[PDB]
């Protein structure tokens, strides 16, 4: 939890350079070594997340969200039944 | 003899306690401050709003079974009994809401049902769970008669599960608790059949037994028998007006037949109309856009014979349940397909499960508590 | 404030003495449960403040 | 497939496909009627494709998504512009090159902090809380004596 | 002009204990007959008369009672004409004109308009002191094609409405924003108003699931 | 103490009910200045040598891609759930084996020979109530055992929120 701040803290810097990197080159002659490389940075990113924008991807995530929640569904499930034999010896 | 002087016995004590609160809970603070301060069980005096009522419940019917026309007990019961205190200043407390289900116990008997929009707003004070279980019944019964039974669905189901978590320990009901589990099964059958194929909402309440057994009924009342109807009728007809009992059956009176008759007229006139309601929409939606000869393919499953055809369709049609169109250039008669979902069922649970291991951890450490 | 049962103080592992637990990490045993030392504290204000603590060479 | 991989048999060849995935080596959908052979991108990606869990090809796979891919994706990735071509760290972190030059003038001072404090707790820990330890060792000989009494 | 007026006395009536003993049959079944001469509507003013004929079955009048049951059909779907069944006996379930408009509200409710105003009288003594009874009918008539209906034929609707070929189908067409469509219909609906999906976008399901549960 | 021992003082230790976990301390919470250098190495690694702490930032983005993070952590929980809740219950069958299925039929002997002869005695009366081999609780097994085990649900609430935090974040960072 405490990463995805620090994955916003480095998300931040990221929007706060780059976009003054639009500005630098949109005021007079800045974007220099950002112009093929910040856009290579960024495309360093978007190769990872998100992929390309595939909607099935989202639903094989959607799947994702429903399989990994019902394993956490199962695991709160095993979260009771584990004291349930616990908690039944220690009448 | 050994009823009907205790049913007097009962209510001279019953309408001595509606005077008891309808003196001491209007302008004073005094006797309730001393009724909280000095007994310390909460329980014992709103016991009395319960266990004076719910028997009040009964004997008033007891009476008014004989005393059939030109009755005298539910004036006795709901004008001097029930409404002085109904209408009052709140004994803040688990008092003033059950001097409401004091009423509202009656004015459910009474078939009288509107003022549900009066009883929940000045219902202001704190909805509490014994209260509420209460509330979900006595409430849910005036949107069974709202024919909207799509949202009387879901209220039904909320008093059946009974993971709606009570736990009074003073024998607070009284005496009378499977009736409560019988009652709202037999409701909640009602709603079960009324609506399907769109339940799917009989999984948690009724569980999977009934669920079997009262789907099956759902299938063949939908399918077109009506002993499920007959079996949804007559296990409900003291359901509707039931005092909690009556006297003592007999056959030199006639009395005791007519109110009984009066329990049987009304809400046979309702439901065997929903009866044939649960027969038209019965067929699943297969395709939404139907030609003509398969339009003729459902006009033959709607009704035949053949004359009326088209107009009884027209008539099946209009039962709120069948949003269709005609193309009467093209021949296409354009309908509906409603469906619904079902998995949806593990997000409810997924904190139940989290209650299941934290109400296994707290026992447990309460027997912990007198073993420390 | 960090006291448990009449005796015991709480632990305050600064990270000087983390960095010598993780020279042998899971390492010199990875599928074996080395007991990797142990705690060499001492009893200051509310807290056991390990100093250095030395790695215990299981045969591994 | 069956003639750009030209292996000597056809039929073995993909039993032996399949013996691959069969036994969890790779994804693939064979027994499709015509014949066909589909690998999914991601879409099995937990350990079939593997082999089982360590793969034998080289790095020509694309980038699929686990758990926590795209928080620490978010973490490098993001920060893979913030440290290099950036001035907005190299303000922040010559901040940080100063802020820590606080706390080391105050190091310094801590230096003769510990020096003065730590010292004395290096010559008192080596004495008085080892006492503590052989009071543990003490009064394990104070309750034998104390039990060789009332018998 | 006469809804309003008589609304306070009923509704301090029907608020109070004023009605489970038949005593109140003076101000609240002419207010039935109020409810009649303005096509204006309480209900409880109707079901407090049914239940002081229910629980002393010796004031059950014919009139305000069919009053009661034909200012029902005039609010339909409201379960006006339900609480009309829930007091009115058998035996009083069957008297002129109780029976008949009960049996109307057999006609009106299950959708059989067509053999509502067949077997309507079609002039009957009541149905004019309702006032908009014929106008709440064919409302509550083209109340049903708005929810569930699509398209239909220029017959199709006046067979609906009843006794009608095309001018007051159209006074049902242009009434509630029906154009016609041609070759030869009455645009009712469209005919993507009849699916109407109600739950098929389900499983949004993290949000709320992982927050009670993430400590 | 000591210690926790099988069949005698199991019964008497938990009849006291001596916890099972216990006091997990707050561990470092404070710059307790032998920080000093490590913090004046930090400041050099932010500094213009910062190749080195990029490469602990790209050993985050490199653990969530391709480790089954979640689902190796689970696979060896649900390996140890199905082994070791089971055989608490194999302990809890075979108390239950001997506590009262030996007593249901103990006394059912006992019982039926009138509770013993007067003249004599009592000699089966005497051999009568031998006793089974758990009598009481097993809460030796049983403590670490509810140890244990709940020890599986903090590797449970380990995976539950593991696996959240993702799944936040890929709907998060996808959804753009």
């Amino acid at each position: 939890s405490d990463l995805q701040q620090v994955g916003g803290a480095s998300a931040r810097i990221q929007d706060a350079l780059s976009t003054v990197l639009q500005y630098a080159e949109d005021v007079l002659s800045g974007k220099v070594s950002a112009d093929n490389t910040v856009g290579r940075f960024l495309m360093s990113l978007v190769n990872q997340v998100p992929k390309i924008v595939p909607d099935d991807f989202e639903t094989m995530l959607n799947s994702n969200i429903n399989d990994l929640l019902m394993v956490t569904y199962l695991a709160n499930l095993t979260q009771s039944q584990i004291a349930l034999n616990e908690k039944l010896v220690n009448l | 003899q050994w009823l009907w002087d205790i049913i007097d016995e009962f209510i001279y004590q019953f309408q001595s306690f509606s005077q008891y609160r309808c003196k001491t809970a209007k302008k004073s603070e005094e006797e309730i401050d001393f009724l909280r301060s000095n007994p310390k069980i909460w329980n014992v005096h709103s016991v009395l709003n319960v266990l004076h009522s719910l028997v009040d419940k009964s004997n008033i019917n007891r009476q008014l079974e004989v005393y059939t026309s030109g009755g005298d007990p539910e004036s006795v019961a709901g004008e001097y009994g029930r409404h002085s205190l109904y209408k009052m200043l709140g004994y803040f407390s688990l008092v003033g809401l059950l001097r409401l289900h004091s009423l509202l116990g009656d004015y459910y008997q009474a078939i009288k049902v509107l003022e549900n929009i009066e009883l929940n707003k000045k219902s202001m004070y704190s909805r509490v769970p014994e209260c509420q279980v209460t509330t979900y019944y006595y409430v849910g019964f005036a949107y069974l008669m709202m024919r909207r039974y799509q949202d009387a669905i879901r209220v039904f189901a909320n008093i059946l599960l009974y993971i709606q978590r009570t736990k009074s320990m003073f024998q607070r009901t009284t005496y009378k608790y499977e009736m409560i589990n019988k009652q709202n099964e037999q409701m909640h059958a009602l709603l079960a059949i009324a609506l399907t194929m769109y339940p799917m909402r009989i999984d948690e309440s009724i569980h999977l037994q009934l669920r079997e057994k009262y789907g099956d009924k759902m299938l063949r009342m939908q399918k077109g028998d009506p002993q499920v109807y007959e079996e949804l009728f007559s296990y409900s007809c003291p359901k509707f007006l039931s005092p909690v009992v009556p006297n003592y059956d007999s056959v030199h009176p006639n009395y005791h037949k007519e109110p009984f008759l009066q329990q049987l007229k009304v809400f046979s006139d309702e439901v065997q109309q929903q009866a044939q309601l649960s027969t038209i929409r019965s067929f699943l939606k297969l395709y939404t856009t139907m030609p003509v000869a398969k339009l003729a393919g459902f006009l033959d499953l709607t009704e035949q014979e053949f004359r009326i055809q088209l107009l009884v369709f027209k008539h099946k049609m209009k039962n709120l349940v069948w949003t269709s169109g005609i193309s009467a250039l093209d021949g296409e008669f354009q309908s509906a397909s409603e469906v619904d979902f079902y998995i949806d069922k593990d997000m409810i649970h997924i904190a139940d499960t989290k209650v299941a291991r934290r109400y296994g951890d707290f026992f447990i450490r309460q027997i912990h508590k007198f073993e420390e | 404030g960090g006291s448990g049962d009449s005796a015991v103080k709480q632990v305050q592992i600064d990270g000087l003495v983390v960095l010598k637990i993780i020279k042998h990490y899971q390492e010199e045993g990875q599928g074996t449960e080395v007991v990797q030392g142990v705690l060499l504290g001492l009893v200051v204000e509310d807290r056991l403040e390990i100093t250095n603590c030395f790695p215990f060479p299981q045969h591994t | 497939l069956t003639s750009l991989v030209p292996f000597v048999d056809a039929f073995q060849l993909e039993r032996a496909i399949v013996d691959a995935a069969r036994h969890c080596d790779l994804q693939v959908r064979i027994d499709h009627t015509s014949r066909t052979l589909s690998f999914g991108s991601d879409l099995n990606y937990a350990t079939r494709e593997d082999a089982p869990i360590g793969p034998h090809l080289q790095s020509m796979p694309s980038e699929q998504i686990r758990n926590q891919l795209t928080a620490m994706s978010s973490v490098l990735a993001k920060a893979l512009e913030v440290i290099k071509p950036a001035h907005i760290l190299q303000e922040k972190e010559e901040q940080h090159q100063l802020a820590v030059t606080a706390y080391l003038k105050n190091s310094r001072k801590e230096h003769q902090r510990i020096l003065a404090r730590r010292q004395t707790i290096e010559e008192r820990k080596e004495r008085l809380e080892s006492l503590n330890i052989q009071r543990e060792k003490e009064e394990l000989e104070q309750r034998e004596a104390e039990l060789q009494k009332v018998r | 002009a006469m809804f309003e007026q008589m609304r306070a006395n009923v509704g301090k009536l029907l608020k109070g204990i004023d009605r489970y003993n038949p005593e109140n049959l003076a101000t609240l079944e002419r207010y039935v007959e109020t409810q009649a001469k303005e096509n204006a509507y309480d209900l409880e003013a109707n079901l407090a008369v049914l239940k002081l004929y229910q629980f002393n079955p010796a004031f059950f009048q014919t009139t305000v009672t069919a009053q009661i049951l034909l200012k029902a059909l005039t609010n339909l779907p409201h379960t006006d004409f339900t609480l009309c069944k829930c007091m009115i006996d058998q035996a009083h379930q069957e008297e002129r004109p109780i029976r008949q408009i009960l049996y109307l509200g057999d006609l009106l409710e299950t959708c059989h308009f067509q053999a509502f105003w067949q077997a309507l009288d079609e002039n009957m003594d009541l149905l004019e002191g309702i006032t908009g009874f014929e106008d709440s009918v064919r409302k509550f008539i083209c109340h049903v094609v708005g929810i569930t209906y699509q398209h239909i034929d220029r017959w199709l609707l006046a067979e609906m409405l009843g006794d009608l070929t095309d001018s007051q189908l159209k006074m049902w067409m242009s009434k509630y924003g029906w154009s016609a469509d041609e070759s030869g219909q009455i645009f009712i609906c469209s005919q993507e108003e009849s699916i109407k999906p109600k739950n098929i976008v389900e499983k949004i399901d993290f949000d709320s699931v992982s927050s009670i549960m993430a400590s | 103490c000591k210690e926790k021992d099988f069949s005698p003082e199991a019964l008497k230790k938990a009849n006291i009910t001596f916890e099972h976990m216990f006091e997990e301390v707050p561990i470092v919470i404070k710059n307790s200045h032998l920080i000093n250098v490590l913090m004046w190495e930090l400041e050099k690694k932010s500094a213009v040598a910062d190749k080195h702490e990029l490469l602990s930032l790209a050993s985050s983005n490199h653990l969530g891609k391709n480790l089954q993070l979640l689902m190796d952590r689970v696979d060896e929980m649900s390996q140890d759930i199905v082994k070791y809740n089971t055989y608490m219950r194999n302990t809890s069958k075979q108390q239950q084996q001997k506590h009262q299925y030996q007593q249901r039929r103990q006394q059912e002997n006992m019982q039926r020979q009138s509770r013993g002869e007067p003249p004599l005695p009592e000699e089966d009366l005497s051999k009568l109530f031998k006793p089974p081999q758990p009598p009481a609780r097993m809460d030796s097994l049983l403590i670490a055992g509810q140890i244990n085990t709940y020890c599986q649900n903090i590797k449970e609430f380990t995976a539950q929120n593991l696996g959240k935090l993702f799944m936040a974040q890929a709907l998060q960072e996808y959804n753009n």
